[PDB]
RNA sequence: GCCCGGAUAGCUCAGUCGGUAGAGCAGGGGAUUGAAAAUCCCCGUGUCCUUGGUUCGAUUCCGAGUCCGGGCACCA
RNA sequence: AAUGCGCAGAUACCGGGAGGAACGCCGAUGGCGAAGGCAGCCACCUGGUCCACCCGUGACGCUGAGGCGCGAAAGCGUGGGGAG
RNA sequence: CACCUCGAUGUCGGCUCGUCGCAUCCUGGGGCUGAAGAAGGUCCCAAGGGUUGGGCUGUUCGCCCAUUAAAGCGGCACGCG
RNA sequence: GCGAAUGCCGGCAUGAGUAACGAUAAAGAGGGUGAGAAUCCCUCUCGCCGUAAGCCCAAGGGUUCCUACGCAAUGGUCGUCAGCGUAGGGUUAGGCGGGACCUAAGGUGAAGCCGAAAGGCGUAGCCGAAGGGCAGCCGGUUAAUAUUCCGGCCCUUCCCGCAGGUGCGAUGGGGGGACGCUCUAGGCUAGGGGGACCGGAGCCAUGGACGAGCCCGGCCAGAAGCGCAGGGUGGGAGGUAGGCAAAUCCGCCUCCCAACAAGCUCUGCGUGGUGGGGAAGCCCGUACGGGUGACAACCCCCCGAAGCCAGGGAGCCAAGAAAAGCCUCUAAGCACAACCUGCGGGAACCCGUACCGCAAACCGACACAGGUGGGCGGGUGCAAGAGCACUCAGGCGCGCGGGAGAACCCUCGCCAAGGAACUCUGCAAGUUGGCCCCGUAACUUCGGGAGAAGGGGUGCUCCCUGGGGUGAUGAGCCCCGGGGAGCCGCAGUGAACAGGCUCUGGCGACUGUUUACCAAAAACACAGCUCUCUGCGAACUCGUAAGAGGAGGUAUAGGGAGCGACGCUUGCCCGGUGCCGGAAGGUCAAGGGGAGGGGUGCAAGCCCCGAACCGAAGCCCCGGUGAACGGCGGCCGUAACUAUAACGGUCCUAAGGUAGCGAAAUUCCUUGUCGGGUAAGUUCCGACCUGCACGAAAAGCGUAACGACCGGAGCGCUGUCUCGGCGAGGGACCCGGUGAAAUUGAACUGGCCGUGAAGAUGCGGCCUACCCGUGGCAGGACGAAAAGACCCCGUGGAGCUUUACUGC
RNA sequence: GAGCUAGCCCUGGCCAGGGUGAAGCUGGGGUGAGACCCAGUGGAGGCCCGAACCGGUGGGGGAUGCAAACCCCUCGGAUGA
RNA sequence: GGUUCGUGGAGCCAUGGGGGAAUCUGGGCGGACCACCGCCUAAGGCUAAGUACUCCGGGUGACCGAUAGCGCACCAGUAC
């Protein structure tokens, strides 16, 4: 769902607040698997190198088993599904029999007392993680590793999912979250299900200060500043980009391509 | 009116400090001049405990 | 006020190193129709804005003008 | 006929893959539904309706302002989807 | 036109304070008249003193409202920071 | 060899005994001292702070503390005084705060990476604090220090030792520490108000009172043991394949008891052996404390924290430090070690510790009406309150005074009649103003608009009465009320704090942000909509690089851009520019290639140019694309009254402005033309539209609610005005004290008409005019001030733009 | 040179007292079951009034100032960007 | 890049990139190049003196003489 508010304040007006029904008997997280302290900076060293960037509450990271693999054939139990400010997704916390506690990012569907496992033994069921090459071409699958044994990468963003078209050898083709068409190892793990709290696309912040909340500074636009500024800046009374709409640093910011072209990335790719 | 200079000794042996200006080769070469020009003083002057 | 441009058949426009100037519609005679249109078939027509000049000869090249359209009229 | 598509190689043919939508034949002036409607197949959940036996209740019936629900198509909202 | 002033002569309007000119709006005289009378028109003397308050606009001006004997014009660095 | 450079340095003048002498909280007198006192001391009157103008702490400052001598100078006057000179004293911890603890951002930094050098990064570690941790309170003394010295009572560490317990044992595992916002319960405490009760020196004044009168005071700290609040916490036994060794520890499973507890614990609060304080008043008394008041009493009620038990509880989303100490676990090691628990005796370093501290001792050149973080901050009354009035404790009267009683200025008070006629504008000032009760419209996104508007009550006295919390179910004490009679003034939130209100437009949705030092806004932001880039060693940004931010994120996500709540919408043109897609073509650089030619050698050779042709991206070319840059017509003619023109013609293009708006924050002509408000309206509101030159995400048109935004009405009320008058205080003025400033060629510096580089005190003629000041006014000295900020000129300079040029 | 000013990062502190009364609950009503509608409890909010605190709207005064941006009265925000 | 040498006919000496020998009948140079004729020996290193400067000590001066001379003749780079 998503609770809504009456106006009984302007701005409380719009304002919708995501619904954390699904968010079992935790709220706090448990210090162990996670949470490290979480360094808050919007700049690297020395100078900003992202605007707009700060303020924003204090925050505790979730350390999150993105390789579920280290567990293979050990199996655990949905013990709960916490809160985690570090992502758009729930995270589900689950209690190994090994006695270990990690935590996988909470997929759709799972639920508390639930049993979870991963390997190429796993049944293929929402919840198990196992090589692309096991999961039925054609089941719908999130938190995906790009490169074998480098760390799920793909879909995990709340709502988000990719899904097996079909395979090539050693690859499998995937259609992810974008709509792109690309090639991805067999042995790269792939945790079956669709992330989950698919409705997080549909809150409405309401009011500046829940972008402020979010540590979202104010953002500027170009044309309203001075041309000692940006490409857009001056002339008088408003006025239009009168060029081709650019960024602060002078590349078109409307169609102009970045991806590199000569990247061995691609070969591997079939658009998007 | 809150002007401009609000004593702070940390704040100063911290950035005029002899160690300080001992760290970068900038900071040695203000003690190189100061010490020919004859200086009584090569850094702020600054007592704390 | 200063500058640029336009002034060709009745209307709307095309065209020409200079020399017997065209288009669409309109208009005129026929034809088809019971009769009007539409549609066929035949037709003129233009002192090519005015005025000076250049030339053998200019609507076609040059100067002045008349009316029309467009631009400028700022620091004061 | 022209647009338009086609030697930077279309059309036509073969193989592979994606996707969406509608479901040939059976389908008939056929059937079900209160109406709108409902058509590939399968499973589950569920309404209605006919018949036989004539066993039980015993008239508990009919209709029905208002209320309530349903209600083709187009159209509107939020998100998705998008071949024709 | 550009002669003083660009090592500075504050540059509209309003308010305040005025003062002067007359080519007089009023009031005072006077000749005419297509001046019966009262009203005027017109021109000649004549400023001594008067020369209203509002609506609109920054306005000067101007147009209105209501009056008035009249509701003058102009100069004083478009008098006066 | 100097008169000039708004010259430089120094000196001394002018203005001038002039403006000032730094908050309008205020003074007066009597005694002292003294060469000399308005200005120092003391006393007594008076006024002023008191959520302070009073206290304590931190920073900063550094002797400014105290004391004795002192006054040149410094204290805007005076000074015998000083925060001033000379000198002398004074700041004393195991427990307070730092350090022989811990970690935060961030620094630094073994590995290691990177840079021409300087140097730049950087897993650990180290450094780093007002965060975590950590043992003391109450009194007493000094002129000046005191949680530091002293007294009482109470604690912490370490080393050694005796006794008794135990597998003891880490920088390693685990637990814990450990954590949000808002709202809050139960007990306490700090703090405060009563007392018919207890302990007090005294007092009865001026008409009354010797009264269960007035005035003063009725506390503090405190180990154990106890109580009373709470806070923490399951206990067993089995398995174990996890916590990068091990574990008897955590973590997982399994079963056995317990279970809104108890027990064990740990805080806090009381009580506590006991220790200590102990007014008013009166007497000494310089001062400025001491005595006495006392063998002081030290008790009962009530209000009661924003503090404590506290890691308590609930709810919420934005989902809220690390590390050590401290427990527990075991590895090496050692188990005559070693820990732990008792109890003794020892040991216990360094630095700060004075004083000012919202200010005369800090930041502002000044003893500057400014700025400066934390805690305490009494009482009464007003609904509350850290508000407002007065006032405790405490501290002040601000470091020039005395008189006057003008103009004019400042701040202030009242005003006849009228009332916005004032003015750009009701600018300013008024009106209104607290609480309780009636009662409130359009429109609306249903919240709102509401404190709409508009009214009524509000003081005090007497009677009757309803509830609560604390005592026990009564008493007193407090906390909310209801009703019934009556009194007094002009007036009852009788003073002080405490909205003027309507109707209607523009812009922006809204709370927010901004030009520190002339703009707070219609600007920026903002939720939200769209476009576009980005598949993750992302894109993008910073960096030469390493590295880093993005992000320990991963398309419901990141970057860029534009619009800008929300509603209804967002037309048509890709012809030029841009971006996207085009394995063809044309062109195209090194390069490959060598047809061919040349220079020299006697030659082999050696060196040279060099046509085909094969040679990318880019461009040309073909396509696409508008919430991409952008663009979105002209002239004629037509309807049977006229007029217009649904319709037509024909040029023009890439296409020819759709909806909706429209003399508009856009309209020139224009106070456009009709309506409306007005006695009168260039403004305003409604209209109509040849819209000089609106128009759909540089959004279009709307819109409830917001606006210290901008415009137009009206009501209320008024000195804004007609139209001024009076009055108050601070100045102005006079007297005593101290005493500037910009300016200044030098002066013995009148008016008019003239003249003059064309506006003369300084020339001509004429007219005026005894010498010198004081308070005023501002016409002139083209008055002061800034080598004009406009203008133009410098082949002057800077910031910004682009399809200027050349480059990176 | 960020001991002024701007932004962020770490760790702490502060915000009198009033008012409005959201959701949730709980009871009642409603229905086949519901939505929903009443009470009451509740305590939300870039919510309201208003100190501190943070501002700096309008006017006046100041203009060799108390001050190289001050003072007076008046206004803005005041659990939040 | 250096040389006077700014492509210039541009050599010589340096060197970042690619290719890449030889040992004396080897190899560099004499200003493209070639041929004669000549000079010289690269791809390791060191080496007094003549030269530069003056913080410091001294001598001198048609040098200054307290606004001059050093910023300081004076407890000056201090006060501020
Ligand atoms: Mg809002
Ligand atoms: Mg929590
Ligand atoms: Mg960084
Ligand atoms: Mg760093
Ligand atoms: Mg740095
Ligand atoms: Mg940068
Ligand atoms: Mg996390
Ligand atoms: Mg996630
Ligand atoms: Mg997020
Ligand atoms: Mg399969
Ligand atoms: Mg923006
Ligand atoms: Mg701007
Ligand atoms: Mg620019
Ligand atoms: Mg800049
Ligand atoms: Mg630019
Ligand atoms: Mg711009
Ligand atoms: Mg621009
Ligand atoms: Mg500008
Ligand atoms: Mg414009
Ligand atoms: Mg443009
Ligand atoms: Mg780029
Ligand atoms: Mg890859
Ligand atoms: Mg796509
Ligand atoms: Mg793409
Ligand atoms: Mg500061
Ligand atoms: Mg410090
Ligand atoms: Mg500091
Ligand atoms: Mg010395
Ligand atoms: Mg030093
Ligand atoms: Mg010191
Ligand atoms: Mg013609
Ligand atoms: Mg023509
Ligand atoms: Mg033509
Ligand atoms: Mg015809
Ligand atoms: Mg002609
Ligand atoms: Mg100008
Ligand atoms: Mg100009
Ligand atoms: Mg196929
Ligand atoms: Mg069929
Ligand atoms: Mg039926
Ligand atoms: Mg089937
Ligand atoms: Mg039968
Ligand atoms: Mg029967
Ligand atoms: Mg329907
Ligand atoms: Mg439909
Ligand atoms: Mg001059
Ligand atoms: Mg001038
Ligand atoms: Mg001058
Ligand atoms: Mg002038
Ligand atoms: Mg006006
Ligand atoms: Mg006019
Ligand atoms: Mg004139
Ligand atoms: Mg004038
Ligand atoms: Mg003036
Ligand atoms: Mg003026
Ligand atoms: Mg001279
Ligand atoms: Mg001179
Ligand atoms: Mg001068
Ligand atoms: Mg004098
Ligand atoms: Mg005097
Ligand atoms: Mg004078
Ligand atoms: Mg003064
Ligand atoms: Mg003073
Ligand atoms: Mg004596
Ligand atoms: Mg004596
Ligand atoms: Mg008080
Ligand atoms: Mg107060
Ligand atoms: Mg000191
Ligand atoms: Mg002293
Ligand atoms: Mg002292
Ligand atoms: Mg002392
Ligand atoms: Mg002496
Ligand atoms: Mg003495
Ligand atoms: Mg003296
Ligand atoms: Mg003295
Ligand atoms: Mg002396
Ligand atoms: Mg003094
Ligand atoms: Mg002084
Ligand atoms: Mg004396
Ligand atoms: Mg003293
Ligand atoms: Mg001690
Ligand atoms: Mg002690
Ligand atoms: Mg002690
Ligand atoms: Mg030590
Ligand atoms: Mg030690
Ligand atoms: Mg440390
Ligand atoms: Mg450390
Ligand atoms: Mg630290
Ligand atoms: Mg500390
Ligand atoms: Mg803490
Ligand atoms: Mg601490
Ligand atoms: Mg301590
Ligand atoms: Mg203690
Ligand atoms: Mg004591
Ligand atoms: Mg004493
Ligand atoms: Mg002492
Ligand atoms: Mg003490
Ligand atoms: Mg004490
Ligand atoms: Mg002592
Ligand atoms: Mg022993
Ligand atoms: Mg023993
Ligand atoms: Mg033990
Ligand atoms: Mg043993
Ligand atoms: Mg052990
Ligand atoms: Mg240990
Ligand atoms: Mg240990
Ligand atoms: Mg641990
Ligand atoms: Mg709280
Ligand atoms: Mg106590
Ligand atoms: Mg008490
Ligand atoms: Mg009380
Ligand atoms: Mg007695
Ligand atoms: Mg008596
Ligand atoms: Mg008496
Ligand atoms: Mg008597
Ligand atoms: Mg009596
Ligand atoms: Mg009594
Ligand atoms: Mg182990
Ligand atoms: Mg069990
Ligand atoms: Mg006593
Ligand atoms: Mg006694
Ligand atoms: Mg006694
Ligand atoms: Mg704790
Ligand atoms: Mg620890
Ligand atoms: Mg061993
Ligand atoms: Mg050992
Ligand atoms: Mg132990
Ligand atoms: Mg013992
Ligand atoms: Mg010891
Ligand atoms: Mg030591
Ligand atoms: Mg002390
Ligand atoms: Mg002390
Ligand atoms: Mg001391
Ligand atoms: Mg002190
Ligand atoms: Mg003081
Ligand atoms: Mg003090
Ligand atoms: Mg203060
Ligand atoms: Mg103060
Ligand atoms: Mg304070
Ligand atoms: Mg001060
Ligand atoms: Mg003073
Ligand atoms: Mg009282
Ligand atoms: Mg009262
Ligand atoms: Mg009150
Ligand atoms: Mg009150
Ligand atoms: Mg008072
Ligand atoms: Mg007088
Ligand atoms: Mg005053
Ligand atoms: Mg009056
Ligand atoms: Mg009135
Ligand atoms: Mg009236
Ligand atoms: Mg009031
Ligand atoms: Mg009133
Ligand atoms: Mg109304
Ligand atoms: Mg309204
Ligand atoms: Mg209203
Ligand atoms: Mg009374
Ligand atoms: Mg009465
Ligand atoms: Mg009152
Ligand atoms: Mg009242
Ligand atoms: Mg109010
Ligand atoms: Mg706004
Ligand atoms: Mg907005
Ligand atoms: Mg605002
Ligand atoms: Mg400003
Ligand atoms: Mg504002
Ligand atoms: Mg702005
Ligand atoms: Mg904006
Ligand atoms: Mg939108
Ligand atoms: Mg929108
Ligand atoms: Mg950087
Ligand atoms: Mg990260
Ligand atoms: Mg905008
Ligand atoms: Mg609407
Ligand atoms: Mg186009
Ligand atoms: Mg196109
Ligand atoms: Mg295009
Ligand atoms: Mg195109
Ligand atoms: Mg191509
Ligand atoms: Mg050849
Ligand atoms: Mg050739
Ligand atoms: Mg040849
Ligand atoms: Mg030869
Ligand atoms: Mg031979
Ligand atoms: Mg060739
Ligand atoms: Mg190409
Ligand atoms: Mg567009
Ligand atoms: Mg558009
Ligand atoms: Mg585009
Ligand atoms: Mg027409
Ligand atoms: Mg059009
Ligand atoms: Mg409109
Ligand atoms: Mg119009
Ligand atoms: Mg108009
Ligand atoms: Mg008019
Ligand atoms: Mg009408
Ligand atoms: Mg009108
Ligand atoms: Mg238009
Ligand atoms: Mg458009
Ligand atoms: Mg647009
Ligand atoms: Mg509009
Ligand atoms: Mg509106
Ligand atoms: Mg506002
Ligand atoms: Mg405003
Ligand atoms: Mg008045
Ligand atoms: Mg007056
Ligand atoms: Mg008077
Ligand atoms: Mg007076
Ligand atoms: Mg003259
Ligand atoms: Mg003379
Ligand atoms: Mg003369
Ligand atoms: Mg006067
Ligand atoms: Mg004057
Ligand atoms: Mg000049
Ligand atoms: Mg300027
Ligand atoms: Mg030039
Ligand atoms: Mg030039
Ligand atoms: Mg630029
Ligand atoms: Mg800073
Ligand atoms: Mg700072
Ligand atoms: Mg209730
Ligand atoms: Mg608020
Ligand atoms: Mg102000
Ligand atoms: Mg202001
Ligand atoms: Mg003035
Ligand atoms: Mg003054
Ligand atoms: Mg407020
Ligand atoms: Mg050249
Ligand atoms: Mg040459
Ligand atoms: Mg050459
Ligand atoms: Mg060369
Ligand atoms: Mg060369
Ligand atoms: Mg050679
Ligand atoms: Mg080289
Ligand atoms: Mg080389
Ligand atoms: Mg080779
Ligand atoms: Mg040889
Ligand atoms: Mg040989
Ligand atoms: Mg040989
Ligand atoms: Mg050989
Ligand atoms: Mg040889
Ligand atoms: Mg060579
Ligand atoms: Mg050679
Ligand atoms: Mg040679
Ligand atoms: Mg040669
Ligand atoms: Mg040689
Ligand atoms: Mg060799
Ligand atoms: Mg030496
Ligand atoms: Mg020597
Ligand atoms: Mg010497
Ligand atoms: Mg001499
Ligand atoms: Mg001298
Ligand atoms: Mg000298
Ligand atoms: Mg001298
Ligand atoms: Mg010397
Ligand atoms: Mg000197
Ligand atoms: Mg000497
Ligand atoms: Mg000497
Ligand atoms: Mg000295």
């Amino acid at each position: 769902a998503v609770k809504k508010f009456k106006p009984y304040t302007p701005s409380r007006r719009f304002m919708t607040v995501a619904d954390f029904s699904e968010i079992t008997k935790t709220e706090p997280e448990k210090s162990l698997v996670k949470p490290l302290k979480k360094t808050g900076g919007r700049n690297n060293q020395g100078r900003i190198t992202v605007r707009f960037r700060g303020g924003g509450h204090k925050r505790l990271y979730r350390i999150i088993d993105f390789k579920r693999w280290d567990k293979v054939g050990i199996p655990a139990k949905v013990a709960a599904i916490e809160y985690d400010p570090n992502r758009s997704a729930r995270i589900a916390l689950l209690h190994y029999v090994d006695g270990e506690k990690r935590y996988i990012i909470a997929p759709d569907g799972l639920q508390v007392g639930q049993q979870v496992v991963a390997g190429p033994d796993a049944p293929i069921q929402v919840g198990n993680a196992l090589p692309l090459r096991f999961i039925p071409v054609g089941t719908v699958v999130h938190a995906v590793e790009l490169e074998p044994k480098k760390g799920a990468k793909l879909a995990r963003a709340a709502g988000t999912s990719a899904q097996i078209q079909g395979r090539e050898g050693d690859y499998v083709i995937l259609r992810l979250p974008s709509g792109e068409l690309r090639k991805v190892h067999g042995e790269c793990y792939a945790t079956v299900g669709a992330v989950g709290n698919a409705d997080h696309k549909n809150i409405v912040l309401g009011k500046a200060g829940r972008s402020r909340w979010l540590g979202r500074r104010p953002h500027v636009r170009g044309a309203a500043m001075n041309p000692v500024d940006h490409p857009h800046g001056g002339g008088e009374g408003r006025a239009p980009r009168g060029r081709p709409p650019a960024s602060p640093w002078g590349w078109q910011t409307k169609g102009l391509k970045t991806r590199k072209r000569r990247k061995p990335s691609s070969r591997f790719i079939i658009a998007r | 009116m809150k002007r401009t200079w609000q004593p702070n000794r940390r704040k100063r042996a911290k950035t005029h400090g002899f160690r300080a200006r001992m760290r970068t080769p900038g900071g040695r070469k203000v003690l190189k001049r100061r010490r020919q020009k004859g200086r009584w003083r090569l850094t702020p002057a600054v007592r704390k405990r």
